[PDB]
DNA sequence: TTGCATCGACTC
DNA sequence: TTGCATCGACTC
DNA sequence: GAGTCGATGCTTTTT
DNA sequence: GAGTCGATGCTTTTT
């Protein structure tokens, strides 16, 4: 069981209240929970499924590396960058 | 956009209170909706149980989307014990519910499930040879023995157990209100049904009584004399956040639907 | 046995009465004891109040869809009645008794007896029988009828797999108002709704099936929406829900035991 | 432990700052692993900064719900307390 | 708006390689900028050394803002070991700096240190009554012996050490750029200088040698020989990789410092409090 | 001892040289082994190439503010020269020795026949000199303040500031430790105020003076640029490093060659 | 012929 | 008289 | 919020 | 993104 933070980004509303079933909505389209890896994959599979047009990225807290580790679905100017294993972001132009 | 399923029990919140609004469903997500029209999120999905308070107007919508993600809505009263719930149509398992029907109608089965009851309250094998009601006999008696310890251990004026159609039952009756729902969701996750007791029998609620009993001591009751203790104008509060708090460090969501499945076993059948 | 269907109000309370409120007003009294068990369609909220004394009364809760056509939830949940659930497993776990239930819904499905000689030849020559009646209904409304399909199909099998969801709607409604399970049934069993399928499956094919083959017929902007509207529509000019109760408590009667 | 911080309508200033530490995966989303002496300093950083914009910021903890947040300046939606849970209000 | 400190070493990523781009100050972050106008924010805070690859132009204000959060510019070469770097302008203690002197001047209070050092290397106290040149015999000699038993060890052909102005020898060089990148950044956060060394002395990275030997061949060696054995065509990386991973895996950045203050505190004269 | 300014473009290589480039080309040709020391003012960019080529002929690299008014960074942290800084910390620790620099301070800034009391002495005419500046150009002068004041106490905290800055520039050119200090100790730049003091108040505390009159849109700005100009146009940093050398000279200890 | 809620399109 | 970077104000 | 493109100014002091 | 205010439709099937 660890920290899940999930961002949304131009999503149907389907999807920005069925987040809300289980996380807590701190500010527009930022959620924030504390859930085991199952119940972070089902959500998980419920954004890769609902997600349209807009675009989300999914972060939470892990015993790697940086110590914590994170996917996006959609496009975005803000993208995932390898450096050596790390991993940061790269702003698209 | 289509699907929707439960969570396991054991990754919720026991519990939460919502009072004067009404609960609506809005884009999917169950929502409270104050008088000013502040909108709060509940995720109702993290918790096992909410718990509904006088003033409280429930929309049609939040009950079916309560009871997809299945979450036991309880209605309770002015600072009153459990009044009525809504879940689930029933058990996900026939075999399940059937299970606990063998187990239910032949009394000897019985005897076993009942003495594992007894062994699992007082930490001690029942004796040999006693029928039922000796063994409801025996859990009367060193029950009274037991609030008599627990008023003695923390300074409480105990007068019994007293119902009203005393501060000390009060606290004690709301604590055992929501234990009995954490029971109950409990028992309908598994897929079992409530009305089917051992010990106690013929009433809505008897198996949850039956489970709710066993840990009942080690638990929620203790608490209950400590708050007594303290006399403040609104009890049932600070019994609420101490039973959400004991449930959480006591891990007893997790343990509940174990200890049931063990119960059940002690009939020696498939 | 009495019921009520409550639909586009709140419900609540007045002088320890249920009542129905819209913007018009009061729409229906309801005095507390007129009514074993409430309906509530979509469109509808429930008062605190209104929970309250429906408790006080024992009065079953039962949120819908229109005309029972989906069952959401249900107050008093795994059932209410202790004495009619194990009623309902007696009959169930004795090889025997279960025999003699399966006949009776076998007699009550034809008007004819059961073969004489075990459950699972019957269940053979329903299968065959059912094929039958479905080339029947083809034949009678002059539908194209290619088989038994339905994978998570064809449009006579969505009409009929749409109307059976719905019937199994209101056949839960009915058996959780008798106060009875679901799950514990005595032809189809080991499923959550065993006992819905049992019951559904006698009256299915006098109704709810030629309406799905006649709206299959005239093939519409589409089917599922009018085969659920055509059902609920069948099932409270017709008082489906009502009748149901009679026939659940006859079949398990013939158990021959003590009914509570 | 893993650390999140939201800006919304703050200067450059802060909105490179926290850059130095933590890492950017949407406009004003920043997320990181801290010990508590550098989250406090980080939040003394973002009192210190924040104009009329307003920021929220969560950490993991070992706490009843898992987490816990503050907030920095005025939004409609506001940490909320029921019964010792800490949610959030949705003002109109 | 005013403030900024550096955070402690501790917290920090070991170490991160830029290549190819330009590192600029944008709104007082660390920024790396692509040739197609790929912005890339940095934590440079967060990093205890920064290596810039060949092909990299670095800001002045960069170098100001590296400096300020206490991070250390290292410049590597193609493929190179250390090349050059840049830091800040000095020990934040006068004391202790003057207290690395004094152990360093004395030559009795240095054969106390470099013996610790010696111990600390081999799990040994070092033989009574030696010099220090005669240590560092010993240590050429048992430094050759552990070469060839990790060689032996991991079934690789071994020449002996040599360099270039023999893939070996170049993991084992780009391992070691990387230890003494970390050892200079746990030395300067410390307080201390690099070019006043013990064993080594009269270069500019004597200490820095001197820590670095110490913990090298039950952390970074190692590996160099296991990736060594792999043959490939771009070594450097997977070294990079799998020191980030040693150097967090086995804590080295925590326990460099405390290290450092123990071998110093050995001279038997009193260490001023942080 | 040799070192050059570089402002306003990129430092890069050409043949094994370093070179200055902005959009006009080529400003400066500088042929490797020429300076000793590279000091790299604002709106500068570094190349690789050029870090490479300094390392290899051992050239120090400092980055500061214009005219080294700001030191923020050096090349070879901690000093480069071990033998230097091993020398100024042979001087720094033997008491008398130590008494010795001190009093040659005091000289060139002889001091009377006995630490402490020069200490004394000095905050005494110190005082004295504010007075006569403040006399000389008729100037409120109100006493020593400074809380983190006056405009006067402003614009002598920015100038002393930048001075540091300088001093630390030609302290850590000649490669020397500015923690460790004679007069001041026990802090990160001791020596930079014992060798700022000595020439404070030729140049840059007077300008102080004159600008706290002028009373200008910002002082700060003004003094600092001021002190700019003053540093550039009369060499300060060059002549900084002989008086150092002389000043550790001093301690009759054989200093180390070049 | 009453109502709760999702989904549109058009300006903050 | 050259330049890197923060800070403005006005439309996406 | 994040582009522009003009403005400015290489600066957040103290021993 | 988040208000509105019109549109629609109480529905995401199977034994």
């Amino acid at each position: 069981m660890s920290m899940l933070v999930v961002v949304t980004e131009n999503v149907p509303p389907r999807l920005r209240g069925r987040l809300a079933i289980w996380l807590l909505e701190v500010r527009a389209g930022v959620y924030v929970g504390d859930v085991s890896a199952k119940i972070r994959e089902m959500i998980w599979e419920q954004i890769a499924g609902l997600a349209e047009e807009g675009n989300v990225v999914m972060a939470w807290a892990t015993n790697t590396e940086t110590g914590f580790e994170f996917q996006t679905f959609g496009l975005n100017r803000r993208t995932p960058v390898d450096l050596d294993g790390l991993r940061l972001v790269s702003f698209l132009p | 956009w289509l699907p929707l399923n439960p969570i396991p029990l054991k990754d919720r919140v026991s519990m939460i209170f919502l009072q004067y609004g009404q609960i609506d469903v809005i884009d999917g997500a169950f929502v409270l909706i104050d008088k000013t029209g502040i909108r709060t999120h509940i995720p109702v999905g993290s918790v096992a149980c909410i718990m509904l308070e006088p003033g409280t107007r429930v929309s049609h919508a939040a009950v079916r989307l309560a009871a997809q993600v299945g979450t036991l809505l309880v209605w309770v009263g002015e600072a009153g014990v459990r009044v009525y719930a809504s879940g689930q149509p029933g058990g996900a398992r026939s075999d399940k519910l059937l299970y606990q029907a063998k187990l239910a109608l032949d009394e000897d089965l019985r005897l076993k499930v009942v003495r594992k009851m007894f062994e699992l309250r007082f930490g001690e094998p029942a004796p040999a040879r006693r029928s039922v009601e000796q063994l409801r006999g025996i859990e009367g008696s060193r029950v009274r023995a037991t609030y008599a310890l627990l008023a003695k251990q923390y300074g409480v004026t105990w007068n019994g157990r007293r119902y009203d159609p005393d501060t000390i039952n009060q606290c004690i009756s709301a604590a055992t209100s929501c234990l009995y729902g954490v029971t109950e969701a409990a028992i309908l996750a598994a897929g079992y049904a409530p009305a089917i007791g051992f010990v106690h029998t013929g009433k809505p609620l008897s198996f949850v009584y039956d489970i709710a009993d066993i840990i009942k001591f080690d638990t929620v009751v203790p608490k209950a004399f400590e708050i007594a203790r303290r006399n403040p104008g609104e009890p049932d509060r600070e019994v609420r956040l101490a039973c959400r708090d004991i449930f959480r460090s006591s891990k007893t969501l997790a343990k509940l639907i174990p200890l049931i499945e063990d119960v059940l076993a002690a009939g020696e059948i498939q």
